[PDB]
């Protein structure tokens, strides 16, 4: 069943698995109409599909055109997400297909299960973890490709850059979740921490700056401090 | 008016005939049930005074043969049997009636309850759900499992209800995943009604038989079948108007008949709340919604 603190190491074993996050699929700005009513305008979204072992990110861009003339968009977004994940699994060679898909929100279970009936051997699982994947649109290069898209498009990234050359998946995923947790709690602060020293740049083929092992430790400490401060503020403790 | 004689009653037992029931004492001179209405299926059912586990019984139609009950001291149950000798049977029944050793099927003339619970139930359909082709009558008990329950183990002693599964390739057309899952009209009308049942009468007959097995034997798999068949109709946006009107009547008599004390194990909170308050048909079951709201407002 559900993925939790107890079965955490399973993410880094040799069974292919993908996380699916649908939180940035259907995005709107709410505005006033001339008559003073409220309306939404959809903006481009994305499905965040991640192999936590390899760092391979299957970023499916959701162009606003998919919502044209559709009703109940927040319900349709779960089904569109399941349709796109299913199409991705079918496009992969058999030996690359996942054995499990873990959805970050329980509302994705039935839509994915129904789309994947052809794949009875692929287990669809929820999680107890409160993963910060919603903050993926706070990564500048991912935000840039989503907002510039003029049509449906799939873009492949490695969300760990070259870290697996130096650290284990376990350590790479903990670093990723700490960066995204910080970006989600205080985006401006998190982004200042990452880019303040202009001598450390982001390679053209990377998402994150080229920190040495020592600089990652300092960065990781600043992100921890950011998170706990905001927690004392949120909760006056 | 037809008769099911009993050879004897050697063990103390509560005997059910349709919705009626009688206590018989160990070695009481009880020789059976007379004045059984012709034209309907019937169920004769048993609960031993010494083992209130294993309710068991026999679905039969008196037009299909002469049936009697005889206790088997080896297998330890009241068994239905057919008497092929018509003259031996008439002669046995006439004696027991003369000696008034038979209870009378106690039907009130105003009372259409049994007709209303068995309107679409046919003995030929019961015999396809309960397979024992050498007998004209069908044995059911508390513990028998359904074909669907066995997939998720003895096939000889199983209830072969039609398998309904909302998350199955049968239920969901490729490329209509969201549409077929949120509106089950395709699954109800093409797969189930046109494809498997052929007409709404056979569909209602299985639904009614599943309810009665759930109520009379506390058969859990029958209860699951009855709820699934209700939910498939309530979760369809497109249902023939006559089917909706008839479903309302069927469910009304089922809820009216259910023992008040069993509503907590025989009624699935989620299905009834969904069917009466959320589903496409939420406004189509007026009689059923009124009896449920007045008799079981806790469940809702």
């Amino acid at each position: 069943g559900a993925m939790n603190s107890s079965n955490y190491a399973e993410l880094f074993n040799n069974d292919i698995k993908l996380f699916v996050d649908d939180t940035n699929v259907y995005r709107v700005t709410v505005h006033k109409t001339f008559e003073g009513n409220v309306a939404t305008k959809a903006i481009n979204g994305c499905i965040f599909t991640l192999n936590p072992k390899t760092g391979h990110l299957f970023l499916k861009i959701i162009h606003t055109s998919v919502w044209a003339g559709q009703k109940r968009l927040s319900q349709l977004a779960k089904w569109k997400t399941a349709e796109e994940v299913s199409a991705l699994v079918r496009s992969l060679p058999k030996e690359e297909q996942p054995k499990q898909i873990i959805v970050t929100r329980k509302a994705m279970l039935d839509p994915l299960e129904v789309h994947m009936l052809d794949f009875p051997n692929i287990a669809i699982r929820p999680t107890e973890l409160r993963l910060p994947f919603s903050a993926a649109m706070s990564i500048d290069k991912l935000s840039d490709v989503v907002m510039k898209a003029t049509e449906p498009q799939m873009v492949l990234f490695n969300i760990y850059d070259d870290w697996l050359d130096r650290i284990s998946s376990y350590t790479a995923f903990s670093r990723l979740t700490l960066l995204l947790r910080a970006l989600k709690t205080n985006e401006e602060s998190a982004k200042m921490i990452l880019l303040s020293d202009p001598t450390i740049t982001i390679k053209s083929y990377h998402l994150w700056p080229s920190f040495t092992d020592e600089q990652w430790i300092t960065i990781e400490s600043q992100m921890r401090d950011l998170i706990l401060t905001e927690y004392g503020r949120k909760y006056n403790v | 008016m037809n008769t099911v004689p009993f050879t004897s009653a050697p063990i103390e037992v509560t005997i059910g005939i349709d919705q009626y029931s009688f206590n018989v004492k160990e070695n009481q001179p009880f020789h059976g049930i007379k004045d059984i209405p012709i034209g309907h299926v019937h169920v004769i059912h048993f609960q031993h005074a010494d083992n209130s586990s294993m309710r068991y019984g026999y679905w039969f139609d008196c037009r299909m043969g002469n049936f009697y009950i005889q206790y088997d001291p080896k297998d330890g149950l009241y068994k239905m049997m057919e008497e092929r000798d018509g003259a031996k049977f008439e002669n046995i029944v006439h004696n027991f009636k003369e000696r008034q050793m038979m209870v009378s099927y106690p039907k009130i003339d105003e009372d259409d309850t049994w007709y209303n619970l068995t309107e679409f139930v046919q003995m030929d359909k019961i015999r396809k759900i309960v397979r024992k082709d050498e007998n004209q009558f069908s044995y059911v008990d508390s513990s028998m499992t359904t074909v669907q329950e066995n997939e998720l183990s003895d096939p000889a002693h199983s209830l072969n209800y039609t398998v309904i599964n909302f998350k199955s390739r049968e239920a969901i057309r490729p490329g209509h995943e969201m549409e077929d899952f949120l509106d089950k009209s395709y699954y109800l009308n093409t797969v189930m009604l046109q494809g498997i049942f052929k007409n709404s009468s056979n569909y209602f007959g299985e639904l009614q038989f599943a309810f009665l097995n759930a109520m009379f034997f506390g058969n859990y798999g029958s209860s699951l079948q009855w709820h699934a068949m209700i939910e498939l109709i309530c979760s369809s946006a497109t249902v023939p108007k006559h089917m909706l009107d008839k479903l309302d009547e069927i469910l009304y008599y089922q809820i009216k008949t259910l023992p008040e004390q069993y509503s907590d194990i025989l009624l699935n909170e989620r299905v009834w709340n969904i069917c009466l308050y959320s589903s496409f048909q939420k406004n189509s079951l007026h009689n059923t919604e009124k009896i449920m709201e007045n008799k079981y407002p806790e469940l809702l």
